């Protein structure tokens, strides 16, 4: 019933090649005979990437879920047959893979990204089990060296999220060591952190916290689709980062080299680097590995937009605790220009209010800590009284009153600090 | 039974024009004609309407609503007359 | 949890420390925003009132700030009496600060306690207190309560009057005390008494601050209470022409500006005459500019028709047209342009050229300076000359010519605005485009790299006016533009915007080249697929330009090549569809274009199948298979018309231009269906008096002009060839099959909704009931939805009613067809449906969300959410039913 | 001084049992969870039988006792139902009870098996478990010719602390420390003791080395349902019920502290 | 001032177009 129809319509489209892929369009529209449409887009390929990759990427990744399920069931049923148009598709896709693999050229990296996300779609929805040659060529394409363009950043992000997504395509120690040497090469690279470094740091935090559930969500968000991963497949992946690749020392040293989220707010949702920095400061990791977080905290506080992110106040609180705990001493914000200049070039009012909140909370922590510190004289390191004269506390809380709804609990906590510490400003 | 109290103001002939509409959550839009006996007239241009309208339907899985509305009828069609008012109704099974 | 967070910030207000207590108080508005539940807002407000009653004055001020910030939530507390009573208990405090804070509470709560008489008495008593903060708070409370209650206003009007003429009251407190009379807009006699008091008050206290405040509150009373306006306008004009202070004149000017913005129709001719006479004999440019701003606001309304030869307004506009001040010149030009385009009398023919040359002089003055204030006057002048060109068509040639002559000798930042003006003019009058192409192309050539920041905007605007001006294609100018971008701009965003404008105006070969130049510049593969699809669409529309005339074989070749490229493009376009911002409109529009082109190709195949495949052996009927072929073609084209209509109804976020484009495509396929019907199927039944009343052809674009010209030509050919031939005719196939060529000769225009998503709105539609319901019971669909306005909520349209249609289809038909038009009140709606399931089994129900706008147009936009309902039977009822049946 | 952070790993989910592991919690919490599994998860069971006719060889108390032990489907209805003592009706009402009717007359020479198919509910969702739409039906009584059983039964809400007919579980398998690292039990001869199902030792080992710093965590469960509730619903309603008991005790303790102070 | 200028009035920047600008601008 199927082969005769496929041969008849392929002969008809051979007789009329002008409307040949219009019949592929009717195949997609009617959701009948998928292999016929595959043969139609294969037989008429005699610039860009190719038409086949666009066609099946649109099938698997389109808005229409019925077409996606129909093509996925087609590929799933075609896998069970003895090694027929599905194998022609796979051979064409493989020879397309070798057409760009060397690192990659700066113009072929987007083509490689599109092919790689096509393989994502195939192995995620279709249940396609790649061959040994397919897996070897795919992994060779994983470990390429892009020219560190934003296209290259997208390329390495997709490759890394596929290593997380499909850990069943290595199965060999040689591809394992190739993977980890590529990972170390990507880690020691500096221009990638301008992003990909946020993803690397966040998945390192998630394996250290043994989450392995929003790892799936991050992979699904980066690939842009839902895949069943079976996190027991990621069990060997966790031990590679946890014990060998992303140790606590190197993730702590990476935590300061990641750029801050520019103009972060409650509008910028999702799991941000500020959350990972807050989790590390909760565990006192920076003092445990002698890494300076003062510069990163100041740079993150200096760039904030008019809605208040809910993580900023706990981050400031745990940073102050990290300064004043007897475990060690994180360096406070310096008394000069990073505070005086910050409260004079055109810094945001939320930045000024956050710095004022940090200063007043540091004052209360100092006054509630020296009763039981008994550690060192340089451990408190109190701010100068001449500095506080340059801080318009009443003025800043006056602006904070007018933007109460744009701040989460910052105006409230600043009011509490003012009422406890400066009752002469609360008349 | 549902009791209503309508404050009709400046109605020329409320005896034969003012009608009560009950609208169930389904398509039922039963239209009730009040009798002239309970169109009280406490003043010039002021009228009071006190009817005990009657509501019934089979079982509901949840207390939905009912829509009670006064209507004005003319010699061929009817137009909305009062503010739409929602009343909660819960027909429990026997 | 809501109550858990309420207890979490409730435990802080017995802390004893004032800091944690004010913490607890000021956390309340965030709780109100998170949990807007009346039974919980009630308890929160009652304990806020309790801590107000027992707390110190700073806590009371914190409660006041919370109450001010939560004014929309305090209408839903419903335990008003005890809450207001426990706040009001500390009006009797001997502390004047506490009394002041309570008066500010009462004024803050005046929306929910009008006609509350003890509050009125407390405000009246506190207005006579000896403490300044208490009197100021009483003034604030009186201003709030007078706005919300007319019984408070009628006595407080007399009280405020008697304590204004009371000289024990100081001047500054008088100044604070005048604007209470603004809220006298309740009764006509109340407003009249307030106006009499204000008239005595202005002459009684002729201080500059007193006259400013009294005139402003008199005009706010006159604007709010509408039966005061002509006498207020004449009072303002009298004080503008007689009072010598500049501040009083400035308030009179800005106040007449407010009254002209609000109610321009109530201005008499005498008021405009008096304002013009004020503008003639003033010596100050700062006052004349404001007076001309008021007159230019009045000029754009119907007050000119009430005003109307050469009058004082015309002479004033001519005088201020030639003024050394640029703002005065801009206002005079605006008045002249509004007078010119307002009517068509014989007197304005002289001042038409005056307006043109004043526009040209303002262009030559405002272009070479690059001042921030010069760009505003330049925008005013260019908008005025756009209005002059559109309102009156014949003189547009001189406007275009002076823009072209000014373009070569102006600074760069001025050139973007003149390019915008020239593009706005050229889309309405197409005959002016081709004559200005050479000068604009030379201007494009002489750019090179002679800018660094405005170069990108100037490049995209000047390429835009090239594309609008050139109705035909480009041969060497395209290569010169390509070389200019390649040498100058490596920024691919400028290339993308220029290609976007090219595909907007139908220059598709240029767009194809620019999209080929852009495929290596993107980072995400999604934008790569999007750009590749755009490249293929532009290539296919370029391939459609090979239709010369009457050649149906070359027509088939060009349509086949265009179809090949165009659904290669849709193959690469659906790969760019994302879960977040999918390419839904683009995919539907491209699919409809594919279907239209395929139907065109099938119809040309039927043209050829007239002469080929001769008629059957039969002694309408006796025509062969071609009768059924045109029947199927008519059905396909009518289905295409319905699908273009449902795309129109499903868009709802497009411009007027994109909606007009979709309507044009729908009219195209409707025209083809009617051309089939009226001269193949049934010429006798069809061809009624379908004479389109082609009067004011207000076609906004050149593409629209071409489409309606093609429609008129094809309809005239169909009417002229209605019954002149037998239904199996060579002229019928020829005229229809050349109508195909005439329709496809004009290139397709991709509009803004294809490229930019503005007014992103949707329905969440979170319904609440495979669910199972008993056979005897009726299911209740408590369906609710929230709309999601993105950025501008009402940029093009606004939702008036959300029409929900729900129907039930058994055996997962359509028996529970229900409809309810619910109105969302806070961008949220909720209604409840009653669905009956007598037939046992799985019932697939679906719910639609149609949106009716302010104009009454139905837009089918909402999701089609489906849930399955199972009708399981009671075991007792099943046993009873089987016993009764058997 | 604060709460545990317990984790759940579920190793087997079936319509008849749930087999899960709770880690990082205390032994008392785990044992109380098991006790609420057995005793304090409310289900619907028959607790009011009116016998109208009983010609069977089994007397009325016997039939009523057997009817009480028939499990009924209780999912998402036991939460809506009030307790019969707490409801304000005079007799039973739909808001606190489910009415059952049985009327079997044996007129044939063959023995009539009165089963749970003959228990006819007035609620479509509270039905006997064997009547769900494989397994046979719970036999109530066998009837010979001439014998009949007509009765009206009312099924109400209760928990296993009152009567074992409201116990929703069959077997609550509970384990901790399968290798006896804590030496909480002391084998005189550990060699002859069989390994636990959750044991993590080799065949040569008999028990783990003694851990002096260890506490009981990693509690192993196998909650087999009798069919009245889904086993996952049994666990969820047990956690909710223990939470509710603790919250009620918090409320009464707060009132008592407020009244005393 | 054209009422239908696409490049002008770029205050209503979308999501796809903003990302496209960020991707094709700095390149
Ligand atoms: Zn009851």
């Amino acid at each position: 019933g199927g082969r005769r129809r496929t041969d008849a319509l392929r002969f008809l489209c051979k007789m009329n090649p002008s409307q040949a892929l219009k019949v592929r369009g009717m195949v997609v529209e009617e959701c009948h005979l998928p292999g016929l449409g595959v043969a139609l887009t294969l037989d008429h390929t005699k610039d860009g990437v190719s038409d086949l990759v666009c066609f099946v990427s649109g099938l698997l990744l389109g808005t229409n879920a019925k077409v996606r399920t129909w093509f996925g069931t087609f590929i799933r049923n075609g896998q069970q047959r003895k090694r027929s148009v599905l194998w022609q598709m796979r051979r064409q896709l493989l020879l397309e893979l070798m057409g760009i693999l060397p690192g990659l050229k700066e113009e072929h990296v987007v083509k490689a990204s599109a092919l790689l996300r096509l393989y994502c779609a195939l192995m995620g929805i279709a249940g396609l089990k790649p061959t040994e040659e397919e897996a070897e060529q795919l992994l060779q394409l994983m470990t390429s060296r892009p020219p560190a363009t934003p296209a290259g950043v997208r390329f390495v992000s997709l490759s890394f999220c596929m290593l997380l997504a499909f850990s069943t395509l290595v199965s060999t120690p040689e591809q394992e060591q190739l993977m980890v040497v590529w990972l170390s090469w990507m880690i020691k690279e500096e221009a990638y952190f301008e992003s990909f470094g946020e993803m690397l740091l966040l998945v390192a935090m998630y394996f250290h916290s043994n989450q392995l559930s929003a790892i799936i969500d991050l992979v699904c968000s980066t690939l842009g689709m839902k895949i069943v991963i079976k996190p027991s497949s990621l069990s060997r992946m966790k031990t590679i980062f946890t014990q060998e690749i992303f140790t606590e020392q190197v993730v702590t040293a990476h935590a300061v080299r990641v750029p801050v989220t520019s103009n972060l707010s409650a509008n910028i949702t999702g799991f941000l680097p500020i959350h990972c920095i807050y989790q590390l400061l909760r565990s006192r990791s920076f003092t445990k590995h002698k890494v300076s977080i003062k510069d990163w905290i100041y740079r993150q506080l200096c760039e904030t937009s008019t809605p208040l992110h809910p993580q900023l106040l706990p981050l400031i609180d745990v940073y102050i605790n990290s300064i004043l705990t007897p475990a060690s001493k994180s360096n406070p914000e310096a008394t000069n220009q990073p505070v005086t200049e910050q409260e004079i070039q055109r810094f945001s009012i939320t930045a000024q209010l956050l710095v004022l909140y940090y200063i007043l909370s540091y004052e209360e922590a100092l006054l509630a800590n020296t009763k039981t510190l008994a550690a060192m004289q340089r451990k408190p390191k109190s701010y100068s009284s001449s500095l506080m004269d340059q801080i318009p506390i009443k003025f800043l809380i006056r602006q904070a009153q007018g933007l109460q709804q744009e701040l989460g609990g910052l105006h409230s906590a600043l009011l509490r600090l003012l009422a406890t510490n400066y009752p002469h400003l609360c008349i | 039974a549902l009791d209503v109290d309508a404050t009709l103001e400046h109605v020329q002939d409320p005896q034969n024009t003012v009608k009560v509409q009950v609208l169930y959550p389904d398509g039922q839009a039963q239209m009730i004609h009040p009798k002239p006996a309970d169109f009280r007239n406490p003043g010039p241009g002021r009228h009071r309407l006190i009817t005990q309208v009657y509501l019934s339907h089979t079982a509901w899985t949840e207390a939905c609503q009912v829509e009670v509305r006064l209507l004005l009828a003319y010699n061929e069609g009817t137009i909305p007359f009062s503010k739409p008012v929602k009343v909660y109704i819960m027909p429990k099974p026997a | 949890d809501a109550n858990s967070a309420l207890m979490e910030l409730d435990k802080g207000l017995r802390s004893g420390k004032l800091g944690e207590q004010c913490e607890a108080v000021v956390r309340f508005p965030r709780l109100f925003q998170k949990y807007p539940f009346p039974i919980l807002i009630n308890s929160a407000f009652l304990k806020l009132a309790d801590v107000f009653r027992v707390g110190n004055n700073f806590l009371r001020l914190c409660v006041l700030k919370v109450t001010q910030q939560s004014e929309k939530h305090l209408e839903k507390i419903l335990n008003v009496d005890e809450f207001v009573k426990r706040i009001f208990s500390v009006i009797h405090s001997n502390d004047p600060v506490a009394r002041a804070i309570t008066l500010r509470m009462l004024g803050s709560l005046a929306s929910i306690i009008p006609e509350r008489k003890n509050a009125h008495h407390s405000i009246r008593q506190s207005l006579d207190s000896h403490d300044n903060v208490e009197v100021e708070a009483a003034v604030f409370a009186a201003a709030n309560f007078s706005a919300q209650s007319k019984d408070f206003a009628v006595g407080i009007c007399n009280k405020i009057s008697e304590m204004i003429q009371g000289l024990a009251t100081p001047v500054d407190l008088k100044l604070k005390l005048i604007p209470i009379l603004q809220h006298m807009h309740h009764d006509a006699i109340l407003a009249s008494s307030a106006r009499q008091l204000l008239q005595q008050l202005v002459t009684s206290y002729p201080s500059t601050k007193m006259v400013i405040v009294s005139l402003h509150t008199f005009t706010l009373l006159a604007a709010s209470s509408l039966v005061d306006t002509p006498k207020q306008i004449q009072l303002l004009l009298q004080y503008l022409k007689n009072d010598p202070r500049k501040a009083v004149k400035r308030l009179a000017i800005q106040d007449l500006k407010l009254l002209a913005n609000k109610t321009p129709h109530t201005w008499s001719r005498e008021n405009i005459q008096a304002l013009c006479e004020c503008a003639l004999q003033t010596p100050y440019d700062s006052l004349k500019l404001g007076m001309l701003s008021v007159l230019s606001t009045l000029s754009g309304t119907i007050a000119i028709k009430h005003y109307f030869r050469s009058s004082d307004l015309v002479k004033l506009a001519q005088e201020c047209c030639y003024h050394n001040n640029r703002g005065i010149a801009a206002h005079g030009v605006r008045v002249l342009t509004n007078i010119t385009v307002s009517c068509q009398e014989k007197d304005l023919l002289a001042l038409e050229q005056d307006a043109v040359f004043g526009l040209e002089s303002l262009l030559v003055l405002c272009s070479q300076d690059d001042s921030p204030g010069a760009q505003a006057t330049l925008k005013i002048a260019l908008n005025c000359m756009v209005k002059l060109a559109k309102g009156r068509p014949h003189l547009s040639q001189s406007v275009v010519e002076t823009l072209l002559t000014q373009l070569h000798s102006a600074q760069d930042a001025a050139r973007i605005l003149m390019c915008h003006c020239l593009a706005a003019i050229a889309m309405q009058l197409p005959v002016l485009g081709d004559g200005m192409l050479g000068d604009l192309m030379e201007l494009y050539k002489v750019i090179g790299r002679s800018a660094t920041d405005k170069q990108q905007e100037l490049l995209v605007s000047l390429a835009t006016v090239i594309f609008v001006a050139s109705q035909k294609a480009l041969s060497v100018e395209s290569k010169a533009v390509i070389k200019q971008q390649l040498e100058s701009v490596s920024n691919g965003w400028t290339v993308y915007r220029i290609a976007r404008q090219a595909s907007r105006m139908g220059n598709h070969d240029m767009a194809k080249e620019l999209y080929q130049s852009l495929l290596t510049q993107v980072a995400s593969e999604h934008f790569y697929f999007w750009l590749n699809s755009l490249k293929e669409f532009s290539h296919a529309e370029q391939c459609l330009t090979g239709l010369q005339e009457e050649n149906y074989s070359s027509a088939l070749s060009c349509i086949a090549e265009s179809l090949k490229f165009y659904h290669k493009g849709i193959a690469s376009l659906t790969a760019a569809s994302t879960p977040l911002n999918p390419l839904s409109f683009q995919c539907e529009f491209v699919k409809l274009r594919i279907d239209l082109l395929q139907a065109f190709s099938q119809l040309i195949c039927t043209c050829n199948s007239l002469k080929t495949s001769p008629p059957p052996a039969i002694a309408l009927q006796r025509c062969g298979r071609i009768s059924n072929q045109m029947k199927q073609s008519m059905e396909e084209f009518r289905s295409l018309a319905s699908r273009y209509g449902d795309l129109y109804q499903a868009s709802f976020d497009a411009d007027s231009a994109t909606l007009r484009n979709v309507e044009l495509q729908q009219q195209s396929c409707l025209l083809i269906s009617h051309a089939i019907e009226a001269l193949i199927l049934d010429p006798e039944s069809a061809s009624f008096q379908e004479y389109g009343s082609t009067g004011t052809a207000h076609a906004d674009s050149e593409y629209e002009r071409r489409m309606m010209s093609v429609y008129n030509h094809v309809l005239e050919e169909v009417e002229s060839l209605n019954r002149k031939y037998t239904p199996v005719s060579y002229m019928h196939t020829a005229c229809l099959c050349n109508a195909i060529i005439a329709l496809l000769k004009v290139p397709l225009s991709f509009q803004r909704y294809f490229f930019q998503k503005l007014q992103s709105t949707s329905i969440k539609l979170a319904l609440s009931p495979p669910i199972a319901v008993q056979n005897n019971q009726q299911l209740a669909l408590k369906v609710e939805g929230v709309v999601q306005h993105g950025s501008k909520p009402g940029l093009f349209r606004k939702i008036q009613s959300v029409c929900l249609n729900v129907s039930s289809t058994l055996q997962s038909n359509m028996t529970n067809e229900m409809e309810q038009r619910v109105e969302p009140h806070n961008d949220y709606f909720s209604t409840q449906f009653l669905l009956n399931f007598a037939i046992l089994g799985t019932h697939n129900i679906t719910v639609e969300s149609s949106v009716k706008d302010a104009n009454g147009i139905v837009w089918k936009t909402g999701p089609r959410t489906t849930i399955f309902v199972k009708s399981l039977e009671d075991p007792y009822s099943q046993q009873i039913r089987l016993q009764q049946q058997q | 001084p604060y709460a545990n952070q317990p984790t759940v790993r579920i190793t087997e989910l079936t319509d008849e049992n749930v087999k899960f592991i709770i880690e990082n919690t205390d032994l008392a919490v785990a044992n109380s969870i098991r006790r609420v599994f057995i005793a304090e998860v409310p289900i619907i069971a028959i607790d009011w039988v009116q016998i109208d006719a009983n010609s069977s060889v089994l007397h009325d108390e016997f039939i009523a006792h057997r009817l009480g032990l028939i499990p009924l489907t209780s999912d998402d209805i036991v939460d809506k139902l009030q307790y019969s003592r707490d409801c304000t009706c005079e007799e039973f009402c739909p808001e606190c009870s489910v009415e059952f009717t049985l009327d079997v007359r044996c007129n044939e020479d063959q023995t009539r098996h009165v089963t749970s198919r003959d228990l006819i509910s007035n609620s479509p969702r509270v039905i006997p478990v064997t009547s769900r739409n494989e397994q046979d039906d719970i036999l109530i009584v066998k009837l010979r010719k001439g014998q009949e059983l007509r009765l009206r039964a009312y099924a109400k809400k209760g928990f296993g602390k009152e009567h074992a007919k409201w116990n929703p579980t069959a077997g609550v398998a509970f384990e901790y420390d399968p290798d006896n690292a804590l030496r909480h039990t002391v084998y005189p001869k550990p060699e002859e003791w069989p390994k636990s199902e959750y044991s993590e030792l080799d065949e040569d080992e008999s028990q783990a080395p003694y851990d002096p710093n260890g506490k009981p965590e990693r509690f192993y469960y196998n909650v087999e349902s009798c069919g009245s509730l889904r086993p996952e619903t049994i666990v969820l309603s047990a956690l909710s019920g223990l939470k509710k008991k603790l919250s009620d005790l918090q409320t009464q303790l707060s009132h008592e502290i407020q009244s005393d102070v | 001032x054209x009422x239908x200028x696409w490049x002008x009035x770029x205050x209503x920047x979308x999501x796809x177009x903003x990302x496209x600008x960020x991707x094709x601008x700095x390149x």
